[PDB]
């Protein structure tokens, strides 16, 4: 019979993104873990405690510190992100030296970070076979268009990585910090100004709803112990992700006009804290904090999310960003890659981006067609890194380029490796 | 149309004329000034539908390489 | 022991003749600055990148100034003079003659369709508005040609 089929080797898929980290089996198509890009820290007793399942940092304890890992799509802490990596091998129950490792990581990287994860999958987890795919290619592995744009909107890092023949071009990518940190970080400072005080889930204990701009009444559990600040800061961002998965919406560029008529219209929705404070949120507010990730045009440094320029006058916003990046392209590829934009990201779920980015995008590229690409399923705006990862794990002629632990000996130098079989 | 013009003949007439001449003749006039607009475009080098032949690598098209494969199983 | 794992079929790879010093004596006569190890590079580059133009330039990094015509074009008048010097003793013909044919390239050619390209790709909206506007015209009326030239006959 033809060979139309792919082959398994039943491989396991690791990524390191930004925020969560999402392990996985070769030719399934879900993943069976996703941690959050956190690893706890308990330090009262003379010994040392390590928390790495999400559900068990989230309570409450007497030293207890949350310490981030992933700060800019670069291994950091590679100390405990190794002790991660194995707690989540453990876990899975993988079984060790006959079972292929995919990694994927970000465009930019450190060589020394690359050398040092590389050792220890193959000289310390002894894994028999290792590679390093760039996650824009396993990106357009995962949604199927091998000459692609892969416009990423993640948290902490805005990526637009151009994609010619199904391999990344690593000197044409535009890295903006302008992300979901920065929404983060405004929606913040604007709660900051409105006075509302964000207490966390464990605090409370007994409330009653309140629908008043007024403090409201909440029974507080109080611990013994002390509880630190980034304990704290932890679990509010979880509040953060709710609020900012259900008020935000973006329109394009028409708050001018409404800006009188939203008021008249009463169309404020209230979002309900842990401690009660339904607080109203007017329609320009949040259709402002939705657009200022096309435009910065908040002046208020954004808390420490200063001005940024590519690889880091003025901050551009993510249409520019992606019309600068179309006008760099040498013009023999630049309408393939235009009318190929793979846009991933879970902060897309945001209504209305993506068809104002589209407009946006038609208006100033006259007479170059430019559709974008989305997914309709939620795992697969998600967890497309991991796709694709499976699916290159899955597929039989790749396995003429695992990289191996007596090849890797026999090299020795990691240069040569990282050049040639990455 | 520009073999014979019909807005030679109209005035010319010896027969009862009608709207239909009147269109046809409109409709050839139309048709004279919309390929006078595309040659006076296509002079100036500003014609998208008129492009040079872009050159070709004789080596690519002949043989399939081991990432088209790979990129076959892709899709 | 079925050595044939399949997926080794595809084990397919690209066939580009190589030089060394000792050849590059006949390349010694063909801002350019071009040297043996440029021209080295440039090989080692297209041999293991698939010659894919643009990524072949991307992780070119002797020097920037290099641009993609010129790549393109020392490329093929290399190609080009090693493959003639080795159709001198017995003459080439067929496939390996017709490659030859091709590579009679031109490099001004090129930058002069990028430009064009470029200069087109460049132009206001307006002028882009009236030509998609002129081209859907024209098919209108290229759509009752039949009609139009009876009713032209008859009157
Ligand atoms: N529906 C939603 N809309 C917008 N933002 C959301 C939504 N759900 C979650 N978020 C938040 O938006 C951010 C998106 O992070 P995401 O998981 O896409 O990043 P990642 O996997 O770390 O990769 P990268 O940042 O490198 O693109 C997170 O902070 C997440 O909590
Ligand atoms: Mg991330």
């Amino acid at each position: 019979p033809q060979v139309y089929g792919a082959d398994e080797i039943n491989a396991v898929v690791l990524d390191a993104s930004s925020y969560r980290t999402k392990i996985g089996y070769g030719s399934l198509d879900c993943p069976i873990l996703n941690l959050p890009s956190y690893y706890g820290h308990q330090t009262k007793d003379g010994s040392e405690k390590f928390i790495f399942e999400e559900n068990s940092m989230l309570i409450p304890r007497p030293d207890y510190e949350i310490k981030k890992i992933m700060k800019d799509g670069i291994i950091d802490d590679f100390e405990g992100a190794v002790k991660q990596y194995n707690y989540m091998f453990d876990v899975l129950k993988l079984k060790p030296s006959e079972q292929p490792i995919l990694v994927i990581e970000s465009t930019q990287n450190e060589y020394e970070k690359k050398t040092a994860l590389l050792k220890q999958l193959l000289k310390e987890n002894k894994f028999v076979a290792t590679f390093l795919i760039k996650n824009p290619t396993c990106v357009s592995f995962a949604h199927g268009r091998p000459n692609c744009l892969v416009v990423d909107l993640g948290h902490d890092l805005v990526t637009i990585t151009p994609i010619l023949d199904g391999i990344s071009l690593r000197k044409q990518v535009l890295g903006t910090h302008y992300a979901g940190a920065f929404l983060s970080q405004q929606l913040r400072q604007l709660l900051n100004h409105k006075g509302v005080e964000v207490v966390p889930v464990y605090k409370v204990k007994s409330k009653v709803p309140t629908y008043f701009p007024d403090e409201a009444k909440f029974e507080e559990r109080k611990y013994d112990f002390d509880i630190s600040e980034s304990f704290e800061n932890f679990h509010k961002l979880r509040i953060l992700r709710e609020m900012k998965e259900t008020l935000l919406q973006a329109l394009p560029d028409s708050e001018t006009e409404k800006l009188k008529e939203q008021e008249t219209e009463e169309d404020t929705r209230y979002f309900e804290f842990p401690n009660g404070l339904n607080v109203p949120f007017t329609k320009y507010e949040r259709v402002r904090l939705a657009n200022s990730l096309f435009n910065p045009s908040e002046p208020y440094t954004g808390e420490s999310g200063p001005n940024i320029v590519v690889e880091g006058d003025k901050p551009r916003g993510l249409t520019s960003l992606v019309n600068q990046a179309l006008n760099h392209l040498d013009v023999d590829l630049k309408p393939q890659l235009a009318n190929n934009i793979i846009l991933t990201g879970a902060t897309s779920l945001i209504p209305g981006v993506a068809e104002r980015l589209n407009q946006e995008l038609t208006a100033m590229n006259p007479g170059l067609k430019v559709r974008i690409h989305s997914s309709a399923n939620v795992i697969e705006r998600t967890c497309s890194a991991w796709i694709g990862g499976s699916i290159l794990s899955s597929l039989g002629t790749f396995h003429q380029l695992w990289v191996s632990e007596n090849e890797y000996d026999e090299v020795g130098a990691k240069k040569l490796i990282m050049d040639r079989f990455r | 149309t520009q073999t014979f013009p019909l807005a030679k003949l109209l005035p010319r007439s010896h027969k009862s004329l009608t709207t239909d001449a009147y269109e046809s003749a409109l409709l050839e006039g139309k048709i004279a000034v919309l390929y006078s607009r595309i040659e006076e475009l296509k002079r100036q080098r500003k014609w998208s539908l008129r492009q040079p032949k872009r050159f070709i690598d004789p080596f690519t098209r002949e043989s399939p390489t081991h990432w088209d494969h790979l990129l076959a199983e892709m899709k | 022991k079925n050595s044939p794992y399949l997926f080794e079929k595809y084990n397919q790879k690209i066939q580009i003749p190589s030089f060394t010093k000792e050849e590059y004596d006949e390349f010694l006569k063909d801002e350019a600055s071009w040297d043996y190890d440029e021209t080295v590079h440039l090989f080692q580059l297209c041999e293991k990148w698939d010659l894919r133009w643009p990524i072949i330039v991307d992780r070119y990094e002797y020097d920037e100034r290099s641009m993609e015509e010129l790549k393109e074009r020392f490329y093929k008048v290399s190609e080009r003079i090693l493959r003639h010097k080795y159709r001198n003793v017995t003459m080439d013909d067929k496939t390996s003659l017709l490659v030859q044919t091709l590579s009679s390239f031109d490099k001004r050619r090129e930058t002069e369709r990028k430009q064009y390209l470029r200069r087109l790709l460049s132009r206001s909206p307006t002028e882009i508005a009236e030509e998609e506007s002129l081209v859907i015209e024209a098919r209108k009326f290229e759509l009752a040609a039949k009609k139009m030239l009876t009713e032209r006959a008859s009157l």
